[PDB]
Parts: C-alpha cells; sequence; structure tokens
C-alpha cells in the first residue's frame, strides 16, 4: 500500500532538453566541473 | 524516496549550464542555440560554416580544453530539408566534463572537415563518407572504409532497404564470385510495432514551431 | 569423460507437451515475436476439437 | 569402435554433464510418462537421417472442372 | 527556384568538364595495365568500350553539383583499380554476366511471369 | 516405404505424384506418434461441485497460467490452455 | 564578388545517379505517399500522425523446400515516415522516384454528441436501453 | 455561435458551446482514455476511465459525457487524473481473466495498451489464492461471432450499437452486481448483414471473427489500403495480409463513403478468394474436358479462332471487373472491329448519356442529411448497408420520413408502405399522394430508385417520370433523383460507353464470345448462337466459367490493381496484396497479350499509359478520391428482400464456406421455429 | 531487477496468477517498452578501453 505508480515513475517524469539562453531569459569564471589534475 | 528513480548530479548540472551560456555568448556567429539535455549532457547547436571554429574553440580555450574528440556520429533524418546530422562528441580531461557538438548537411553540399583540428578524426570522416555520403571538404583522403569495393549507395540512410540490392554468390563457369539481384530465402517479416496510446505527455506540445 | 555443464545451458530446441501428453504451445506467437533473429515462423488453427493450437512451427538453428 | 556423443540416454544426460547429483538410480522424482520415447543416435548421413518439410496443408483450393 | 548555395569543387559546368574529362584521362590510361594485373576475361577494346557507355549511362546530368559527386566516384573508383585493393571479381563487376539479359517485350514478360 | 505416406496430425501427405516427395527418396519423413488429439480425448472428464473451477494444467508456475472456468452449462467445458475437461453434474 | 564559394543552382536537384539505386527499381517501381491506415478494432490515434511512403507489392512466392515466403524484391519492406506530404514529394523528387499521393482526409466535421438526446420526449432518438 | 474560452491543460481552446470536455482536448489535441466512448455511438458514463479533473471540482467528471463550461481549467494530466485513472483500471483487471495468449485481441486489445500507458504495474488482487475471480457462461449467437464473455467488460459497445445502428434490439444485458451479464436471455442467433461490425467494437476480445480464429497477430501482419469490391458502395478496406495471404479485412475510416461501418459479406467472404479458384489456362477438346495448358498454346489458340471466327465477336463484362479491364477489352474489340460490348445488368435504353442518369447524385454522405426519403422497390438494408444504416443516421437525428412503394420488406426502423403496383410512382410522381405532399414540403427529399427495376421492363418510362417530379423537387446544391447502383462496374461501364444488357450481346449473334469474369446466369449457351466460341478471363471457376471452350484464368480483386468507379461515383484504386496463384495474371495484361499474339497491338504496354489512355476517356474518371458534378438527372417485385437471398449473390459469394455456413445457420433457426414450436 | 515491471519483465510465477504481470509480460515481450525521446552518451571503462555507444 501506499505503492501508487504514477507517484514513483521515471518514464513520466522526464523532460524536454531546455534552451539555457531562454532559461535566462525567463530570468569565478564558469568551468565544466571540477578541475582533475590528469597533468 | 524513489528508489527507482535516479537523481542526477545537481552540482553538475549547475557547472555545465553556466558553461553553456559561456560557449554562446563567446561564439555568437556561429553557435545557433545551446541546449542541455536532461540526460546531463550538454548539446551545442552550431551552423555547418562554424564546425572548424567551434572545435577549434573548445581544444584550445582554457575553459573548454576539449582535447579528445570521441567520435563522428552520423544521424539520418527524411523531412529534414537539410537532413543529414553530424555528431562531434567530445571530453575534456582537464575539467572532467563531456560537450556534445551538433551540425547539419543535405547529401549535396560538402562539410568542414575536422581532419586538421583533432588528428583522431580522420578516420570517422571516411566512416560517414562511406556510410552516408556526407562529403567532407579539404580531407586529407576520403577514401571507403568499411563497405566492400565498388559498392553503390550508402547504407545507413533509412531509405536504403535493410538487405541491400544485391548478394553474391560463386560461378563455375567463370570460376568466380558474382554479384546479383537480390533474392531471399524467407523475406524480412516486419512487425509494426507501433503505440497506438500516446504513453508520453511531457514531449507532445513541448518543443512546436 | 566430459562435462560440465549448469541446469541453464541452451543447447537444443524442444517442445514439451503437459503431463497428459498434450501439445504445450497453444500459438501465442510471443517467441516468434521476440526472436531476435527472427528464426521461428508460425500457424496456427483450430484444431478439429476447436483447441487454439499450431500447424506449422518452425526453427532454423542456421 | 563406434563409440558416440548422444549414446548418453536423457536421465542419464544429466548426471554425466554433472547437471544433477542425483544418480537415477536415486531420485525416481522425475517424470516416468508413456509417450517418452527411447533414445536416438545422431542419425546423420544415412537413410534413417531426418529431412525436413512442409508442415501446413496446401493455402489455396485449385478449381476442380469435373464437378 | 534557384538557391544560393556552397560549392563542391566545381564553380561552372566548363569546370566539371575539365575535372570529368580529366578523369577520363586516368581512366583510358589505366585501362591496360588492368588488363595485365588482373587476370581476367577482358581484353583492351572491351574494357575501353565499356568506359565509353559506362560515361554515357549518364549524358543528361545537369547540375554542376551532381557532376561534381559523379567524378568525386570515379577518382576513387580509379585510385581502387590503380592499385590492386579491388579482385577480379570486383573489376569484372561492370558486366554482369551471371545473369541473362531478363526478357523485355510483352510477351516474355507475360509468358514469363511478373 | 511408410514414413512418406503417413499423414502427419496437421493433415499432410505428399500427393502419390508430387515432386515433393523425391526429398525423402534417401531420408525418412518424421511423423510424430503421439497426436494431442487422441490422448487428451482419452483423459477422462474430471467433475467438481462448485459453479466455477480453476485449471492451471500442469502444477504450480510449471503450468499455464491460472484460468477460471465455469460450470453451470449443461456440457462438458474445456480449459482453453491445457485441453482438460471439466463437467459439473 | 563571393560568399565562401556560393553559386546559385535549382532548388530541385535530381539525384538518381549518384544515389546507387539501381535503373531497374526506379523505372519499374512507383511510391503511394500516404497516412497510414487506422486500425479498426483500436481507439488510440497516435500512430496515423504522420505522412509516410512505401513501395508496391511485387511478388511473393513460396520457397519449395519449406513453404516460407520467399520473395526476391529488395524495396518490400522499405517504408519512411514525414511530417506533411508536401515534405515527402520534395524528398521523393530528390531520389528520383514515381510517386502518386494518396489524400488522407478533411478536417473531422465536428459532431455535436449531445447526452440529453438519448433522453427526449418527442424526437426519435430516445436510447431504448442504458 | 460563439465559442467558449476554456484552459485544456493550461492551454487556451476553442469550443462551439455545449462540446463535451473530451471531444474539445482532441480538438487541442489531447487524447483521454476510453472504454465505452465512440465517436458513433450514444455516450454513455460506464467505464469511468475518461474521468478527469477540473480545477475546483468537487467530483471529477466523465470527459467523455461532461458538456464544457465558461472559463474552466480542466486539469488532464494532474496527479488527482493519475490517481483516478489507476484505480479504475486496477478495478477492470480484478477479474479480467489470464487469457492474453489465447484471446484473439492479444497486442491489439484497448484494455492491453491503456494498462501500459495509464495502468498500475502490481496487482493488489491478493484473493486469487482465496477465492478466486468470476466466470460467465458463453454464448452462442451465430456461425460468425465467436463470443467469450468471461473477458467482457460490460462496456456495452454492443449493446449501444445494435439497438441504435443495426437496430437489431436483440442483445442486452441483464441481472445486478457483478452478475451482470451480457446477451439475450435465451439463446438466439445474432443474425444481422451488419452484425460483423460488432467484433470491431468489442475493446477486449470477448467477441472475435470466428473465421479469422487464432490465425494471426496484428504485430505479424501487414496492413495494405484497399476498396471493397463486392458491392457498389466501394467502402474503403484494409486487406490484413501476412506471407501472401489475406487473413481478414477490416474497414478504413472514410467517413465521406466508408462510415468506418463494413457489411458482413465484404467482411467475411474473404474466404471465397482461396477455393474454386483457377490457376492454369484450360482449353477444351474434342473430348470437351477443358485439359490445362500453358499461356503460349492458349493465347496462340485463342487469337486463332478470333482470326478465324470471321469478325463477329462480342464481350460481356462481368461485376468484379475492374475498368482497366472494361478498356482493354472495348480497345481490342474497337481494333477487330466489333463494338458489341455489354454489361451483365441492363439499364435504361437511350438516357445512358447524362452522367446523372445512373449515379447517387445525393451525395452519399448528403444522404444522412435527408429528409424525406421515397423507396421504390429498393431494399437498401440488403442493396446497400452501408448506404442503409447512413438512413437510419438520419432517421433517428432529422426525422426522415421514409415510404415504400415496393412490396414488403423490413428497414430496420418503420417506413410507410404505399403498396407495390407500378402506377403508384407515377400518381407520386405527378404529386397525387399524401407522401407526396409530404416530399413538397420538404428541403432534402430524396427518392431511390433500384437499378433492378431500371432493367426489369418499360422501366424508362419510370425513370423518365421519376426525372420529370425531380426538376421540381431540386433545391440549390441538391440533387434529388437517386439510383442506387448494384455491381461495382456498372457505373465503369457507363463511363467507358458500353451498351447494357447480356441479351443485348446475345442478340448481335456473335461468332465469339468474351468474359471478364461474367458468372451471372443471364448468358447461357443453349441460349447463345451454338457455334458462338466462349472464352473466359475471370478468377473463380464459377458455373458461367464451366460454359467456355477457353478458360483464362484471372487474379481476385485484391491481387489485382484496378480502378472502381463506386456508385456515388468517385473512383477508387485497389491496391494488390496477395501474389496470384498458379498462372493467373492481372485481367488487362491478359487481353494486351492476346492483341500482339492476334497482330493489332494496343498502345499501353504498361499500367499508367492505359491510366492516361482513361485519362483521355474520362479526366473526371481520374480524379481519384473526388466526385465530379453531374446536375441535372436526365407488379414490382424484387430480389434479395430477406438475407437468405443476400447472402447467396456472387460467384465469390458461393466460393465462400463461411457464408454456406451462414445460409445453413439461418434455415435451421427457421426449421428450429417450426419444429421447436 | 528495478522494481518498475513496465521496463523489466515480471517473473514468471507474478506472471501465471496477476493480471497486469500477464500484460506487462505480454506487450514487453511483444512490443517493447517505449523510451522517452532523446539523445544520449554513455561510456564504460571497457578492458580494450572506454567503449561508448551513442
Ligand atoms: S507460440 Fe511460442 S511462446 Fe506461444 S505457447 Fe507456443 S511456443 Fe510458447
Ligand atoms: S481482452 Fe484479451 S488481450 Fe485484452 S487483456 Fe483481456 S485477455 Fe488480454
Ligand atoms: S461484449 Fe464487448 S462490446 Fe459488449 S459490453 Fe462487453 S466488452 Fe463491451
Ligand atoms: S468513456 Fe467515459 S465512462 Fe467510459
Ligand atoms: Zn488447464
Amino acid at each position: 500500500s501506499a505503492n501508487y505508480y504514477c507517484q514513483r515513475d521515471g518514464r513520466r517524469e522526464v523532460l524536454p532538453p531546455i534552451d539555457l539562453v531562454e532559461q535566462q531569459k525567463q530570468l569565478k569564471l564558469p568551468t565544466p566541473g571540477k578541475v582533475y589534475a590528469w597533468d | 524516496d524513489k528508489p527507482t528513480v535516479r537523481q542526477p548530479d545537481a552540482v553538475a548540472r549547475s557547472h555545465l549550464s553556466d558553461f553553456g551560456r559561456y560557449v554562446a555568448e563567446c561564439l555568437p556567429k556561429y553557435v545557433q542555440k545551446v541546449q542541455l539535455t536532461a540526460g546531463d549532457e550538454l548539446e551545442v547547436l552550431i551552423a555547418p560554416e562554424g564546425v572548424v571554429p567551434v572545435l577549434q574553440f573548445l581544444k584550445d580555450h582554457h575553459q573548454a580544453q576539449f582535447t579528445n574528440l570521441v567520435d563522428i556520429a552520423g544521424v539520418d533524418v527524411p523531412c529534414r530539408k537539410n537532413r543529414f546530422e553530424v555528431v562531434y562528441n567530445l571530453l575534456s580531461l582537464r575539467y572532467n566534463s563531456r560537450i556534445r557538438v551538433k551540425t547539419y548537411t543535405d547529401e549535396l553540399t560538402p562539410l568542414d572537415s575536422a581532419c586538421e583540428v583533432h588528428k583522431a578524426a580522420n578516420w570517422y570522416e571516411r566512416e560517414i563518407w562511406d556510410m552516408y555520403g556526407v562529403f567532407f571538404a579539404n580531407h586529407p583522403d576520403l577514401r571507403r572504409i568499411l563497405t566492400d569495393y565498388g559498392f553503390e549507395g550508402h547504407p545507413q540512410r533509412r531509405d536504403f532497404p535493410l538487405s541491400g540490392y544485391v548478394e553474391l554468390r560463386y560461378d563455375d563457369e567463370k570460376k568466380r564470385v558474382v554479384c546479383e539481384p537480390l533474392e531471399l530465402a524467407q523475406e524480412f517479416r516486419k512487425f509494426d510495432l507501433s503505440a497506438p496510446w500516446e504513453q508520453f505527455p511531457n514531449f507532445r506540445n513541448a518543443n512546436p514551431p | 569423460e566430459k562435462g560440465p555443464l549448469s541446469p541453464r545451458f541452451r543447447g537444443e530446441h524442444a517442445l514439451r507437451r503437459y503431463p497428459s501428453g498434450e501439445e504445450r504451445c497453444i500459438a501465442c506467437k510471443l517467441c516468434e515475436a521476440i526472436c531476435p533473429a527472427q528464426a521461428i515462423t508460425i500457424e496456427a488453427e483450430e484444431r478439429a476439437d476447436g483447441s487454439r493450437r499450431t500447424t506449422r512451427y518452425d526453427i532454423d538453428m542456421t | 569402435m563406434d563409440y558416440d556423443g548422444s549414446m548418453i540416454p536423457a536421465e542419464w544426460y544429466g548426471w554425466m554433464h554433472y547437471k544433477t547429483d542425483l544418480p537415477p538410480i536415486r531420485d525416481g522424482c522425475r517424470p516416468k510418462y508413456k509417450w517418452i520415447a527411447d533414445h536416438s543416435e545422431n542419425l546423420s548421413g544415412t537413410k534413417e537421417a531426418y529431412y525436413p518439410y512442409s508442415t501446413t496443408p496446401n493455402k489455396v483450393e485449385a478449381w476442380e472442372p469435373k464437378a | 527556384a534557384v538557391q544560393q548555395v556552397r560549392p563542391i569543387l566545381s564553380v561552372d559546368r566548363e569546370e566539371a568538364r575539365k575535372r570529368a574529362l580529366n578523369l577520363y584521362k586516368a581512366w583510358y590510361r589505366q585501362i591496360p595495365y588492368i588488363v595485365m594485373d588482373y587476370d581476367i576475361p577482358m581484353t583492351v577494346e572491351q574494357c575501353r568500350d565499356k568506359l565509353r557507355e559506362e560515361f554515357v549511362k549518364h549524358r543528361n546530368v545537369t547540375d554542376i553539383r551532381v557532376i561534381d559527386m559523379l567524378v568525386i566516384k570515379g577518382q576513387m573508383e580509379l585510385k581502387e583499380s590503380v592499385e590492386i585493393w579491388k579482385q577480379k571479381g570486383h573489376i569484372m563487376r561492370y558486366w554482369k554476366e551471371s545473369q541473362d539479359p531478363k526478357p523485355t517485350d510483352f510477351l516474355s514478360k507475360f509468358i514469363q511471369g511478373v | 516405404r511408410g514414413d512418406i505416406e503417413k499423414v502427419t496430425h496437421t493433415g499432410q501427405v505428399f500427393d502419390k505424384e508430387d515432386y515433393r516427395n523425391a526429398r525423402f527418396v534417401n531420408a525418412k519423413r518424421y511423423v510424430n506418434e503421439n497426436w494431442g488429439i487422441k490422448l487428451i480425448e482419452e483423459v477422462p472428464p474430471k467433475e467438481c461441485t462448485e459453479r466455477v473451477v480453476f485449471c492451471d494444467g500442469g502444477d504450480g508456475p510449471l503450468g499455464h497460467p491460472k484460468v477460471y472456468i465455469n460450470l453451470d452449462k449443461p456440457g462438458n467445458h474445456i480449459c482453453g490452455y491445457c485441453g482438460l475437461r471439466f463437467v459439473k453434474k | 564578388n563571393k560568399l565562401s564559394g556560393k553559386i546559385t543552382v535549382p532548388t530541385a536537384v535530381n539525384l538518381s545517379p549518384i544515389s546507387g539505386v539501381p535503373e531497374e527499381h526506379i523505372r519499374e517501381r512507383r511510391v503511394r505517399i500516404h497516412i497510414p491506415p487506422k486500425n479498426a478494432m483500436q481507439s488510440g490515434t497516435d500512430n496515423v500522425n504522420t505522412w509516410q511512403i512505401e513501395f508496391d507489392n511485387r511478388e511473393r512466392w513460396e520457397n519449395p523446400l519449406m513453404g516460407w515466403a520467399s520473395s526476391g524484391d529488395p524495396l518490400s519492406n522499405m517504408n519512411v515516415q514525414f511530417g506533411s506530404p508536401e515534405e515527402a514529394i520534395t524528398f521523393c523528387e530528390r531520389n528520383g522516384w514515381r510517386w502518386y499521393v494518396d489524400g488522407a482526409a478533411k478536417p473531422k466535421k465536428e459532431r455535436v454528441k449531445n447526452y440529453g438526446i438519448n433522453f427526449a420526449w418527442n424526437k426519435r432518438t430516445r436510447v431504448s436501453t442504458k | 455561435p460563439e465559442k467558449i474560452e476554456v484552459f485544456v491543460d493550461d492551454i487556451p481552446v476553442q469550443v462551439v458551446p455545449g462540446t463535451t470536455v473530451l471531444q474539445a482536448a482532441a480538438q487541442i489535441g489531447v487524447e483521454i482514455p476510453r472504454f465505452c466512448y465512440h465517436e458513433r455511438l450514444a455516450v454513455a458514463g460506464n467505464c469511468r476511465m475518461c474521468l478527469v479533473e477540473v480545477e475546483k471540482s468537487p467530483k471529477p467528471v466523465a470527459a467523455c459525457a461532461m458538456p464544457v463550461m465558461k472559463g474552466w481549467r480542466i486539469k488532464t494530466n494532474s496527479d488527482l487524473t493519475r490517481k483516478a485513472r489507476e484505480g479504475v483500471m486496477e478495478f477492470l483487471l480484478m477479474n479480467h481473466p489470464l487469457d492474453c495468449p489465447i484471446c484473439d485481441q492479444g497486442g491489439e486489445c484497448d484494455l492491453q495498451d491503456q494498462a501500459m500507458a495509464f495502468g498500475s504495474d502490481r496487482s493488489r488482487f491478493t484473493d486469487i489464492n482465496y477465492t478466486g475471480k468470476r466466470a460467465v457462461e458463453d454464448k452462442d449467437i451465430g456461425p460468425l461471432v465467436k463470443t467469450i464473455m468471461t473477458r467482457c467488460i460490460h462496456c456495452t459497445r454492443c449493446v449501444r450499437f445494435a439497438s441504435e445502428i443495426a437496430g437489431v434490439d436483440d442483445l442486452g444485458t441483464t441481472g445486478r452486481g457483478n452478475d451482470m451479464q451480457i446477451g439475450t436471455y435465451v439463446e438466439k442467433l445474432f443474425l444481422t448483414e451488419l452484425s460483423g461490425n460488432v467484433i470491431d467494437l468489442c475493446p477486449v476480445g470477448a467477441l472475435t471473427n470466428k473465421p479469422y480464429s487464432f490465425v494471426a497477430r496484428p504485430w505479424e501482419i501487414r496492413k495494405v489500403s484497399s476498396i471493397d469490391v463486392l458491392d457498389a458502395v466501394g467502402s474503403n478496406i484494409v486487406v490484413s495480409t501476412r506471407t501472401n495471404e489475406v487473413l481478414r479485412i477490416l474497414p478504413r475510416e472514410n467517413e465521406d463513403v466508408n462510415e468506418e461501418w463494413l457489411a458482413d459479406k465484404s467482411r467475411f467472404a474473404c474466404d471465397g478468394l482461396k477455393r474454386q479458384r483457377l490457376v492454369a489456362p484450360m482449353v477444351r477438346m474434342p473430348n470437351g474436358e477443358l485439359q490445362a495448358v500453358e499461356w503460349e498454346g492458349a493465347l496462340i489458340a485463342v487469337a486463332k479462332a478470333i482470326k478465324a471466327a470471321g469478325g463477329q465477336i462480342a464481350g460481356i463484362s462481368g461485376q468484379l471487373a475492374d475498368l482497366e479491364a472494361q478498356v482493354a477489352l472495348k480497345d481490342l474489340l474497337n481494333r477487330l472491329g466489333s463494338e458489341v460490348v455489354a454489361t451483365e445488368q441492363g439499364f435504361i435504353a437511350g438516357g445512358t448519356d447524362n452522367r446523372a442518369n445512373y449515379l447517387l447524385n445525393s451525395t452519399i454522405a448528403g444522404l444522412e442529411e435527408a429528409d424525406a426519403v421515397l423507396l421504390v422497390g429498393t431494399n437498401p438494408r440488403y442493396e446497400a448497408p452501408l448506404v442503409n444504416t447512413r438512413l437510419r443516421k438520419a432517421y433517428v437525428h432529422n426525422e426522415l420520413q421514409i415510404a415504400s412503394i415496393g412490396p414488403k420488406i423490413d428497414l430496420s426502423y418503420d417506413h410507410e408502405n404505399l403498396g407495390a403496383d407500378a402506377a403508384l410512382v407515377k400518381d407520386v410522381c405527378s404529386g397525387a399522394h399524401a407522401f407526396s405532399k409530404v416530399l413538397e414540403g420538404a428541403k432534402k427529399p430524396a427518392i431511390i430508385i433500384g437499378a433492378d427495376l431500371l432493367e426489369r421492363a418499360d422501366g424508362a418510362a419510370i425513370h423518365a417520370t421519376v426525372a420529370e417530379y425531380c426538376k421540381k423537387l431540386k433545391k440549390p446544391n441538391w440533387n434529388p433523383f437517386n439510383v442506387l447502383q448494384t455491381n461495382a462496374a456498372q457505373v465503369g461501364a457507363l463511363d467507358v460507353g458500353y451498351k447494357a444488357g447480356a441479351q443485348t450481346a446475345v442478340k448481335a449473334q456473335p461468332k465469339v464470345l468474351f468474359l471478364l469474369n461474367a458468372d451471372a446466369g443471364k448468358v447461357t449457351r443453349e441460349q447463345l448462337p451454338k457455334d458462338c466460341f466462349v472464352v473466359y478471363i475471370g478468377s473463380h471457376g464459377d458455373n458461367g466459367a464451366s460454359i467456355a471452350d477457353a478458360v483464362l484464368p484471372g487474379a481476385a480483386y485484391t491481387e489485382k490493381q484496378g480502378i472502381y468507379v463506386n456508385t456515388e461515383g468517385r473512383p477508387q484504386q485497389t491496391l494488390p496484396g496477395v501474389s496470384p496463384p498458379g498462372m493467373a495474371r492481372e485481367d488487362w495484361k491478359i487481353l494486351r497479350a492476346l492483341s500482339e499474339v492476334v497482330g493489332k497491338p494496343l498502345p499501353y504496354d504498361n499500367l499508367d499509359e492505359l491510366r492516361n489512355r482513361l485519362e483521355d476517356v474520362a479526366p473526371h474518371l481520374t480524379r481519384l478520391g473526388q466526385l465530379e458534378p453531374a446536375g441535372d438527372a436526365g407488379a414490382i417485385d424484387i430480389k434479395l428482400k430477406e438475407l437468405r437471398d443476400y447472402f447467396m449473390t456472387d460467384a465469390i459469394s458461393r466460393a465462400s464456406p463461411t457464408m454456406a455456413k451462414c445460409i445453413s445457420a439461418v434455415n435451421k433457426q427457421q426449421r428450429e421455429n417450426e419444429a421447436k414450436q | 531487477k528495478t522494481d518498475d515491471a513496465k521496463v523489466a519483465p515480471p517473473s514468471r510465477s507474478e506472471m501465471k496468477t496477476s493480471m497486469e504481470a500477464l500484460i506487462h509480460h505480454f506487450k514487453l515481450f511483444t512490443q517493447g517498452y517505449q523510451v522517452p525521446p532523446g539523445a544520449t552518451y554513455t561510456a564504460i571503462e571497457a578492458p580494450k578501453g572506454e567503449f561508448g555507444v551513442y
């Protein structure tokens, strides 16, 4: 019980891709991620 | 509280998101759009002319430093006027992040070559040329890779029959193998696996013209 | 001397029969629908008893 | 000297492969139905060989002028 | 109904012929070597004759771009025959000697099935 | 030879003048000796009290999916899957 | 006097020779641009929202050996999808095929589909049962 | 009527007031799961699967039957909707049985599909281990519909369809509670020309084709668009082929003509295309046995006879011959110099010229709009069932005044019988009868005359008066005059320019004869000139084929690509789904080969060459899918007044085994009525 | 196994008794499972190296 599929399903949860510029239009130099010392 | 449903790396989404805007506002003439696919990867949609500038920009600039060019994945999509799409999926060891660059082209116009940018691509352009027919300009040697010699047509297109048009055998009159029109013992039985009921509402009206 | 294998080994195909001896297959045709190689062909009808059963059931182990 | 790999019968096959640790002499829990055939070798390259053939009676009936 | 689009190689129909005829030079000049190198029945005159017909295969090509690609294919096949990457089977492929010319007039089609 | 004479339970014999007979000049025409129609016929029709019975044919998860068969009609009732037969009377 | 070598060429460029399809198929086969038919005993209709093209059936005989459905015709299964018929016609020309569209359907005319008509005093449309 | 603004799922939408929520959601594009709702049936709330939440809803509402109201907010995919849908399906799937693998609707079952999309994935039903599920005795309903009611979900699609569309009224529900069943309280046979359509309506596999039983699965099978040919409605069909076998037939939604229904004949006679087939050319020896021969000798022998017969030739086209076969036949005979090209079903003398004299000018779609319909001895229920149901839709939604001037028949609804004698049509055409006043007062009058009567005798006068009265009845954009054609080739014949009446061709006294699959008894060699050499170019070896000295096989309609002009007049194209059997070829190919064997070649070596030859003859006739207008138009006892007459009509019909079973079953139920008494 | 019976097939034991387990068994094996539209890349430290599928 309390085991509804609707409130635990993933496939119905995913969204389309978002446009970042348009995200801003709705609204430390940036770096893709933690720098790795692949050296 | 949904163990089945994974939870992406949010902070990774943060960095990629702000960085993506960085790329868009640093290459205005080329970057047509920058989007963040829900799978946390980052896509960079460019016009065909800026292929090399984007790649050269990425591999070189400090903040990108995307050195490795993993592959050149070719996608075919009829009903797009210039259909043949290309994907340059890159890696950055310095920052430990992945990025995807994408562009389009038709079956006729040529396309820029990444041979002069990453030596890694050389074989890939040969591969797409063989598999779709997307010409590459300035490519050193555009010899076919996979298909056999004297093969006509590029099979990975979606307007090409699965089994091809011809098939080989061996002749005794001629002591040699001859290509013949197709002839199948059991015709490949498709199955029409089409959904009658829309199983996904979220993508329904989203991404409309 | 020979072996060993495990109970799950995948080898020669076989169409089983119920403990009465009746054919188990009912021509539901899922086996064909899933078969990655499309090596299965099935054609089913009604036996005179009115039961849903196969007429031809073919596998190509090539 | 005509030994073959298929000479093993069904009830012993599993034991012979370390597939069942229960000798057939010991486990009488396996089925003992009637229709079960008796074993056979890889009858190949011989008049006893299998050969496939259509298992569907013909599809379309031809018109009979006499009738 | 015109489009202002990129080139590939040739900017005008005459440059296209210039490229197309360059290929015809390589192929004409190559034929004797392949007669020697590839132990196949074909003789020089027949190979030359086929080369003529196989250009005639597409005479009414019109677009500059299309004719450019046809030449691109030829330059490739030239090199694959120039060097001996191909095989006797592959080179003979141009003749299609395994299948008899199928019937063409209506009765022969009709009497031999669709 | 009888091998190329027997009637497959599916109901096929190559016609006496049919070139597809030729394939068995040197190989046997396997035909199975157990015909499900005869066997299930032999099995007697089980009977019960309740208006509605259930069959799985085999046993546990070794049989076909559990199915409920009503018996209120006068006649027999054949299990869809296994062909077992039920009669309430 | 150039834009990276841009050229003026007609939009409709036939590509039959470069394509690689044998001329036999090109010259003896048509294409049947249409919308896939709606399955009769279904009710969801999200697989008939696309414009589809395919090639006419050629032949199917049965293998003498095993009674399969032999077919020596390559573009039998071939099937492609489009968003609108004009797109498909544009594609079909560019690949130098012969085709003939098949008009799908006019917009559905609104049906009143009222509930009250089931229960009327005078009109014949009174339901016999519920 | 200004359209309301309602925010379906946070999207403004336009609806004419009174529109139902569901009908608006589709308008925008969203689809709600339904079971008891269908476009062409009365509205009911049964499944409760169409439920949906409206902002500030005390109670979720059934979209299927909820008229929209101003400024609403329908939250289709909001969690409350999702909660509702899952609960409803848990309910439906409690005691549906575990019979997907043996259920013929497997992989085509809305319950499966909507379970996937909108239902849960775990079984809270724990009572399978304690007391199990419910079960219901299956019903005997006919030799066509196999019934397994233990799968029914009581959606009442069958109940509503039968009561309204077919008006059978004999199928209904019984009992309260979970034991409510559907069927007939006492064993009967659901006998009805449209009875097949219930199999398409039943969303679950409770009702299914008896013939197409267990044969194939939808995922395996292949769909080919096509058109029905066994009736002059020309309904659109989806021929369901799998590996050179036409397994079944389904309606293709073409609401201008097909209406999405489909009669039993078209539905079930498909088996006829597998028996009594001609698979080898035959020529009658001195023994006379029509042994099998090859194409070379056959056509050469035929060309021999034609050349040496003496230029006295005729061609009588059957009823399953596509227009290409007619045109190929005519052109060849014009080379030979013989214009004697008749059609089996005769027609008006000296009125075959204006297109509107042999059609349904009333726009079969428009029939439902009809207001006063006069059927002079023309039983649609067995002459055009799809037309019949269109009339019933009018009778139910527009108060259609339906009189009759023929013998007794039953149209599934009340109709005023004014008598039978053909003098009645004259008095009505003068306007001297009460229903004539009704016709005058109406706004969409229709007068339907059956082509049989127009060929009965001295009926050209009947037609002329009918056209005379239609002059006054004409309302703008509406031509009353209507002619329910019967054969699917008659209108084809008229547009190519044949004569009408097989006796016409016999009266020509031809030395040789041609028969495009003409298997009607209207011509018999006794009735032919004795020396008349007879050639038959048809598919099924029926009796009419039995009386020929040369018998060329032909591929049936599903197997050949041809053009058929339907009754109203639009031309439609069959597509070939199955390889023809034996040496069978296309009809237009047989004629073309024979011409070039004789030495008078036709010009058209390809279908398009022939289709352009038709374009020459009739540009209207090649504007496929459209209907060019024709404007102005110019005792009684009839066949097919009972179903027993209906089932056995054509060679394919007689060829089919299922139809023969149907005839026997109806005869036996009648005998039961006599003896069970 | 992932708990989503709409994604991975159900067990045989549950299949032969409950209903939507059978439906899910039926639909998964015949039609498979709709995957939400999108493009995705992944890589793994395969022994040869970074083997990847786009
Ligand atoms: S058709 Fe295949 S999956 Fe279905 S019961 Fe028979 S063998 Fe099993
Ligand atoms: S109607 Fe048939 S396919 Fe649908 S759920 Fe029931 S048994 Fe399965
Ligand atoms: S028999 Fe079929 S159509 Fe009739 S109520 Fe039951 S499920 Fe609905
Ligand atoms: S569709 Fe609304 S209750 Fe069934
Ligand atoms: Zn059972």
